[PDB]
């Protein structure tokens, strides 16, 4: 009863089209973020998903009241009837303000005109990536929000408390498959748009990729294919179709693994770290078949040694060399590879 | 019969302020909850979600909507729900939801003459539940739905499940093509966010994965490919192009199983429990090919220097089926 | 090889435009920044600009220096103004992807050589 | 004239109040023209239908006296009249149409009878019993009721020419075919009262020309490809082994697409039973040759070439007789 | 200020729920379509996207003005406060009224009350296709549109300028991957419902599929798989695992090509032309490996031949197959690519 | 202070018909535009389109909004753009666009004391391309964005790029993963229709494709598989299973590469350049098996009626022919 005429008295002399203190001073908006669940980081789109309860607060002198209550916890219809800063995420792609079952917005008015206006957002944000250490890389995924129409002279953003404690990531909402979340970095910036200067808040979420999926699906297949293509030496030199079928099939296996591992990725112009590994392993399996061609150039007979003993063939010299040469070079390459890239 | 009903409705809606909850300076409003589930549409392991179509109902009393004289339960058109107060309940698990809109928007308003009002929605939501896949595809992942007010704290609103053991009906008549829903638990609790303490209801249903798709697709062909790797122990050692081509085509077939079983699945960074089995079976095939490399190097390499071929072959025929039986023993008693 | 070669003077009564013309890699994606090193082994974060035209300024320099990148010519241009005698130090052009970045010197994996800019009062 | 009639009909009309709100259940006669049942999603267990959904009722607050005798109106009046909240009980993606105008219509006669007809597309759920795959049939339903009004407030009823099928030859029924139509009327007991649920059933039999030229012909002919080995010599052991193991690899490839043709059911379908029997045949052929080569060469079996030449095509034809007769006719 | 008074004179009591000349006459609406971009024809949904400027003009006596201008060009906001015909597309699935940056609608009133109400639409229109000559086929995809609430005796649609010159496509905006546009055909008809009789415009588009994709992805791989199987006949007869590998892999190759050529089609329940070609080419490859089994029943000599006892003959069915299978395959190509390139 | 501003705004818009073009019977309005491109997200060859996110801005001088006295520029709430005139500019290349919605509908209204108003939109559109992929993946793709007035003709509205060549900014900040923007042009032209002549603007890029991704994925394994087809020349004619298995396995590997590239790429009627290259490599691979059939037939069939000379000749012929083919190929397209 009383609160009806209180709210009517508030909306009597009110305009929701112009900033509080339009010709007097800046409007200090005190922003705040509660990250409930940091959603899955789509590499192919170079994006990620985040769901946040987006807090804002400012002071409007026109919304002072006196009554039985201190704070008016209200319906979001009145939040649509009142000025609200046009905060937009600078790197959102297709972001959704949830309205099931009602628009998830709370407006709270304390009696001295200090508004609280929190939304519940899902921001499909744009994280530019440097995948040159794929998959053993790590990079900062930013989240940057400013006003759209109000300059530095009109609306200035802050954080409610100290910046690194303001943005809170909740614990139950991991929602990450590959990446790990090592922490955020809360800051503040200024842009220089054609229209004018603006205040830009910034959080940089830091993500290091777990390489367990990529080891299992790409590295151990390539490693065991190379182990196979080096097992071919311990056959004899006379089993020409055995070593022939052996070498060209492991080549086919490496070609299959090549295309089916590069598929899990965007189409960048350089070569990633997994590309270096796949190319070197494919060079080993290529060199195994060139080695057998070099063996078969010097065969000089047609049969092999019978168990009961004409001449025979000896075990060839490049066979005895390559049995020790190629697994040693593969072990050296593994040492150099997994000491180089697990440094960064 | 009609003029009196119209006078009562227009008397109720006149002066009714929808920016105020009931008992706005008084007690917290108690909201009853009630869900009838139409279906669970999909449960995707790729997107870590599940689509849920349900009938979502909210009782509360409202003393500004108490009408006397009429003995009816007045069912109004759904366009009066824009002219009433409703609890602004959200779903924390929600990714993407919509109230169906054919032929109209599916709301009901059933005003009762003591002020009680049913407000029932028809929601298809797409909720997100994490899936610990360390026991895939034998896993019983648990997925929850979280129902919670947004703008009103625990001192403004209270939820309860109505008939708290049997509030959610129709769990049994959900026929998932992959899962069986073993049980569902109704739990009421609060939370503490930074602005206030909020009441939260949880509708979680456990989900056993039925395994017949994987016996027909993955496990049984892995067994039979593992056994067909062992045809090349009852093949003479001079036949290099028999035993080598057999083991090579066997590792090819295991590779082509691995291709489709990495295509179907998310990119989780560990061993799926379907990977313990397939890596172990790949090890058996790999050791079956290493056996011929071992026999060929002993006979044709350590031969003229002058211990048997047939002894190693007989030893492999005894050991490898016994070893694979032990592997299936450990594999099917570790998880089940 | 990536080179971050600076220009601009190092002695003033004034104002100064200290540039940094890159080659070998386009750093449009990268956050090109300027660091001040006072004697005392203290790399200090002056200014850095993101790919989306966002200027980040240090606390001691907020409202004095202006940073501006030319993404065509792959450069960063720290404009100097209001030069106190305490700005006598070495000015490094930096570049990186800021992992645990924009406030730390270890986040940058590409560097300039440095330039002593000396103020005589 | 007509404007005066329409303003007299809306002078004090309240669309929040059902006709006969304290009198009697409002009888609504529903009519339906099916334009096209679209592609039946076997995976998601859906089907697209395209209906022209007509309703009539008596609204006795809309009586008027005139010479005009019928008010064939736009969709603009629909938001000003009580409209029944007819929802579809088994829809999943139920759309109206809105191009170029709303595709609603409204026709009011002088006695109070109101025609109401809108165009809908509905991804309607049906529980596909995929036993006898791909030789089954379904009756995929389509239901509707009011949402807020119970049996005591709205009762639905069919008309005489109830569900009007179109010409059936511009439909997208790929694997299926329209064979039956069967309406019904029943009452459900929901928690919030009791409702009058109309339902249409669509009986759908199956077409047998897709899975013939995709799975049956290649799996059978690649089983015969495995049988080619038995006319091929005993001495050439790598040739026979390559025959057997590559046909095994071929069956392992085809089993993936055989399960890909269906949602991931927890049992074994009849298609996959056939594929699995074919894989066991190629498995048994390779194990047969391994046993043959060990018994003879590594030290009757000397006729087991000629025994298998007679046994395997005859056993496959006996299995064809049992499988095809028991899963087509029986 | 003057034109504001003019528009307020127009909208004095204008009931937009009445057809113009309600009891007087039958409304003659002049329609016109400008197709900007005849978009991608989806085979797997049997539809086609089309992006049109949809013009429709009529005469409204209730909107007569006598002001300074003969024609006044309006914002689209007034077009909700004026009667517009409820023109819908009969074969429309899920089509788009464009709203960037404003709702793309214009409304122009001439001073005699003749309206011109055009909009831009993206229309995912249905097209039933007969795939009995896939992919050597033509199509006839219609644009059926009429009025939804008004009957034949209430509204009549016409074409504005001529029938055959109304539906004019753009010259630069083709936007077809697989298809020729072999001209359009307009036609007016009448659909009889139970509710009444309805004036229905149609416009058919005549689409012929360009053939070269399936030539270089399906036909040529199957042709060269058959030739690759016929490579095996020009060997000797003693190399049993060699010819075995030839035949088995070529059968496997034809199975892979069969599946991955069917995947570019909706699951029609009969045989297309591609089904005939792949099945016959699969029969050629399978007959080649049956031929090797026929030879390998006759082998009798495990040793090969030298460059220097008895040896083994050439097994003259080898010669007979080398003459027969390329001849039969070439005759079948002549039969195929003369039959279906006239249907 | 502030009530004066509210009074000024309320007396601007009382008596302001928003269904009227400025100077409604007189000269056309000179609507000047400005595009600040945020990103280009995907450039899809499958759907022939690209997603473009931009800060699309428009100036025009609406003379009925010319206030007085207030020394500042009136930056208002976005919802007052419902109570103004705005131009009906659309995009012909557009398939499915949206003004962003979080946290509000991203509009701006910035009034000026002369009556100038700015209307800014953050638009993420999806513009179409007629991609000519005959030289794929070594092509220069041209893609446009056609801005045009819908209802008002050239007598009512005029479009100029405000700033000349510096209207569209932010082009140089775009780092596409597999393209490289060479030029953007800014074309202003009138377009006739049946209804009249309308002003069209044209922001229009040129996307040149980075070429290293396909060298890694497709070209280099094609080269190395075609090289490993030639191991058969260093194997005896006696070893039949060896030469036949490598020749059969290399036609299988080329088959797998081509099936992967036909799964990636759209349904185009001609033969692309990467398909010309794979057809050429498959010709070499197929001839490397026809050679063994030729050798086997000459030795074992025409025997009793040279053999090693074929291998000695072909070891010189086939690397020379392959290098000659790569010379002609990579000098035709690059
Ligand atoms: C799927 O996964 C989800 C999440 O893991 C599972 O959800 C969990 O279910 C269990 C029940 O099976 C929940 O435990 C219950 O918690 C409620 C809380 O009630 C509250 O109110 C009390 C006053 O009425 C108050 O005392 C409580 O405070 C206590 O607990 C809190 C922590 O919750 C603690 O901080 C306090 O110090 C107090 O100790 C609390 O505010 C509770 O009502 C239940 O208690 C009853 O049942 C137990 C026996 O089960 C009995 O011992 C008690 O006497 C009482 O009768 C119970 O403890 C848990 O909170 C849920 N977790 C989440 C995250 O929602 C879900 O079960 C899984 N489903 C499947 C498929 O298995
Ligand atoms: C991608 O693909 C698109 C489409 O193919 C390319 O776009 C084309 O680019 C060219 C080059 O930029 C454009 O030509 C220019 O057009 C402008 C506009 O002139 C228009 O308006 C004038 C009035 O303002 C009018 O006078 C013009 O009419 C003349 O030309 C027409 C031609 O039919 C003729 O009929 C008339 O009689 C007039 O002669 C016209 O309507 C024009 O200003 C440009 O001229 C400048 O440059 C030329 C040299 O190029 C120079 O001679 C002039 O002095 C002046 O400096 C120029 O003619 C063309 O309009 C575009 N077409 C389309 C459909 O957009 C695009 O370039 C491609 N690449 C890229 C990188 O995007
Ligand atoms: C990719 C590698 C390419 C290597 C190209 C190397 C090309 C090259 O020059 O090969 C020659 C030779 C091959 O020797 P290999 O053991 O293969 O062959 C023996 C050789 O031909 C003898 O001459 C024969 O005896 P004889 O005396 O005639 O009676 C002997 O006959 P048999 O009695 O047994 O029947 C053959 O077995 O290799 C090296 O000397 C080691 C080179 C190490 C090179 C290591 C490079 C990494
Ligand atoms: C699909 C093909 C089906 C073919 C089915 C064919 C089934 C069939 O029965 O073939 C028999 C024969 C092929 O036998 P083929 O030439 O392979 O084998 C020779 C045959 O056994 C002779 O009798 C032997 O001669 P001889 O006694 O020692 O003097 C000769 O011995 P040798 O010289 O080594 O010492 C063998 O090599 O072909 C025809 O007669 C014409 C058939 C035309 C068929 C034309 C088919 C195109």
């Amino acid at each position: 009863t009383v609160f009806t005429r209180i709210l009517d008295r508030l909306l009597d002399g009110y305009d929701n089209r112009l900033r509080p203190g339009l010709g007097e001073r800046v409007t200090e908006v005190k922003t705040d973020i509660f990250v409930t669940s940091f959603g899955p980081v789509s590499d192919h789109d170079m994006e990620y998903t985040i769901d946040v309860f987006f807090r804002q607060s400012w002071k409007d002198e026109r919304l002072k009241f006196k009554g039985p209550m201190t704070v008016l916890r209200l319906n979001n219809l009145m939040a649509s009837k009142i000025w609200t800063p046009d905060t937009f995420f600078h790197n959102g792609k297709k972001s959704v303000a949830h309205n099931m079952t009602m628009p998830n917005k709370l407006l709270r008015i304390t009696e001295d005109g200090t508004l609280l206006y929190t939304m519940r957002l899902t921001v499909r944000a744009e994280c530019p990536m440097h995948l040159e250490d794929f998959p053993m890389d790590a990079h900062a995924c930013p989240l940057k929000f400013g006003s759209y129409a109000y300059t530095r002279a009109e609306v200035v953003y802050e954080w409610t408390r100290e910046p690194a404690r303001s943005v809170v990531v909740a614990e139950d909402g991991s929602r990450l498959n590959q990446y790990d979340l090592l922490g955020q970095t809360v800051d503040s910036g200024i842009v220089q748009s054609s229209t004018g200067e603006y205040v830009v808040m910034t959080t940089h979420f830091h993500l290091k990729r777990k390489i367990g999926y990529f080891v299992i699906q790409t590295y151990l297949p390539c490693i065991m294919t190379v182990i196979l293509s080096q097992v071919s030496f311990w056959l004899n030199r006379e089993s020409v179709p055995a070593r022939t079928v052996f070498g060209v099939t492991t080549v086919l296996t490496m070609t299959t693994l090549s295309i089916s591992a590069r598929n899990s990725l965007p189409k960048v112009a350089y070569a990633t770290a997994m590309d270096w590994f796949i190319a070197v392993c494919y060079a080993f399996v290529f060199s195994a078949l060139i080695e057998f061609a070099t063996v078969n150039y010097f065969t000089k007979r047609g049969y092999a040694w019978d168990g009961k003993s004409k001449t025979f063939n000896s075990v060839s010299k490049i066979d005895r060399l390559s049995r020790i040469a190629f697994p040693l070079l593969f072990g050296i390459f593994n040492l150099v590879y997994w000491a180089t890239y697990l440094n960064r | 019969n009609m003029s009196f009903v119209k006078e009562t409705v227009d008397k109720l809606l006149k002066g009714y302020d929808i920016r105020l909850r009931p008992d706005f300076g008084g007690p917290p409003v108690c909201v009853g909850m009630n869900i009838d589930i139409a279906s669970i549409d999909m449960v995707s392991e790729v997107n870590m979600d599940y689509t849920l179509t349900m009938y979502f109902q909210q009782y509360w009393r409202d003393k500004r909507l108490a009408y006397s004289g009429i003995p009816l339960n007045l069912t109004l058109d759904n366009r009066v729900a824009d002219q009433l107060w409703v609890p602004d309940t959200y779903f924390l698990n929600d990714k993407k939801s919509f109230v169906h809109g054919v032929t109209v928007k599916n709301r009901m308003i059933r005003l009762h003459p003591d002020g009680t009002v049913l407000y029932g929605l028809r929601i298809t939501t797409t909720a997100a539940c994490m899936m610990d896949l360390r026991r895939y595809p034998l896993d019983e992942q648990n997925c929850t739905l979280e129902i919670e007010s947004y703008g009103y704290t625990t001192d403004d609103i209270e939820f309860y499940w109505r008939g708290g053991d049997k509030a959610v009906t129709g769990v049994e008549r959900i026929e998932l093509p992959q899962f069986s829903i073993v049980e569902h638990r109704l739990v009421s609790r609060n939370v503490v966010f930074a602005t206030g303490a909020y009441p939260r209801l949880s509708l979680s249903f456990r989900l056993k994965r039925n395994i017949g798709y994987f016996i027909l697709q993955t496990y049984m062909p892995s067994i039979l490919i593992t056994i067909l790797s062992w045809v090349s122990f009852w093949i003479n050692y001079d036949a290099s192009a028999a035993r080598v081509a057999l083991g090579i085509t066997t590792v090819l077939t295991m590779t082509t199983i691995n291709t489709h079983l990495r295509e179907t699945l998310p990119k989780i960074p560990y061993v799926k429990a379907i990977d313990m089995y397939l890596m172990g079976c790949f090890v058996f095939v790999f050791l079956a090919l290493l056996e011929y490399a071992f026999v060929n190097y002993i006979f044709f390499g350590r031969g003229p220097q002058r211990t048997d071929v047939n002894a190693i072959d007989r030893w492999s025929r005894i050991v490898f089926p016994f070893t694979f039986s032990l592997f299936n023993l450990v594999y099917w008693l570790y998880y089940v | 090889q990536v080179q971050l070669q600076e220009s601009g003077g190092g002695l003033v009564q004034g104002s100064l435009r200290v540039s940094c013309a890159a080659s070998g890699r386009t750093f449009t994606t990268y956050i090109m920044a300027w660091f001040r090193q006072a004697p005392g082994k203290e790399r200090e974060f002056l200014a850095a600009m993101d790919q989306g035209r966002i200027q980040y300024y240090g606390d001691s320099v907020r409202g004095r220096f202006t940073i501006s990148r030319d993404y065509a010519k792959n450069s960063v241009d720290l404009q100097l103004d209001g030069l106190r005698p305490e700005d006598t130090a070495v000015y490094y052009c930096a570049a990186g992807a800021g992992f645990w970045g924009l406030r730390t010197a270890s986040s940058y994996h590409y560097w300039g050589q440095g330039t002593q800019v000396t103020v005589s009062s | 004239d007509v404007t005066v009639i329409l303003n007299n009909l809306l002078e004090g009309y309240d669309n929040k109040l059902r006709p006969d709100i304290g009198v009697k259940p409002t009888l609504i006669h529903t009519d339906m023209y099916v334009n096209s049942i679209g592609p039946v999603n076997a995976i998601n267990m859906e089907y697209t239908i395209d209906i022209f959904f007509a309703q009539t009722w008596y609204d006795r607050r809309l009586k008027f006296n005139s010479t005009i005798k019928v008010l064939r109106l736009n969709s603009n009046m629909v938001g000003k009249i009580w409209i029944p909240d007819t929802f579809f009980r088994n829809s999943k993606k139920a759309d109206a149409h809105w191009i170029t105008t709303p595709n609603r219509m409204l026709r009011i006669w002088n006695d109070g009878r109101v025609l109401y007809t809108l165009r809908l597309t509905i991804d309607a759920e049906c529980q596909l019993q995929l036993h006898n795959f791909p030789m089954d049939e379904h009756s995929c339903p389509l239901e509707f009721s009011s949402y807020g009004y119970p049996r005591e407030e709205i009762v639905y009823q069919w008309k005489r020419s109830s569900v009007e099928v179109g010409d059936t030859r511009s439909w997208r029924l790929y694997q299926f075919s329209f064979v039956g139509l069967r309406n019904t009327t029943e009452v459900v007991k929901t928690t919030s009262g009791d409702y009058v649920v109309m339902s249409v059933y669509f009986d759908l039999s199956r077409r047998m020309g897709y899975f013939t030229i995709q799975t049956y012909i290649p799996c059978t002919l690649i089983v015969v490809l495995s049988w080619v080995s038995f006319w091929i010599n005993k001495d050439a052991v790598p040739a026979r082994t390559s025959l057997g193991i590559t046909t095994v690899l071929t069956m392992t490839t085809l089993s993936t697409i055989a399960r890909k043709s269906l949602p991931k059911v927890s049992y074994v379908t009849a298609m996959d039973l056939f594929v699995s029997v074919c894989f066991i045949f190629v498995f048994s052929a390779l194990v047969e040759y391994g046993t043959l080569h060990y018994f003879v060469s590594n030290r009757r079996i000397a006729k087991m070439d000629s025994y298998a030449r007679i046994f395997f095509p005859t056993a496959f034809c006996l299995f064809n007789l049992v499988y095809w007769v028991s899963y087509l006719y029986l």
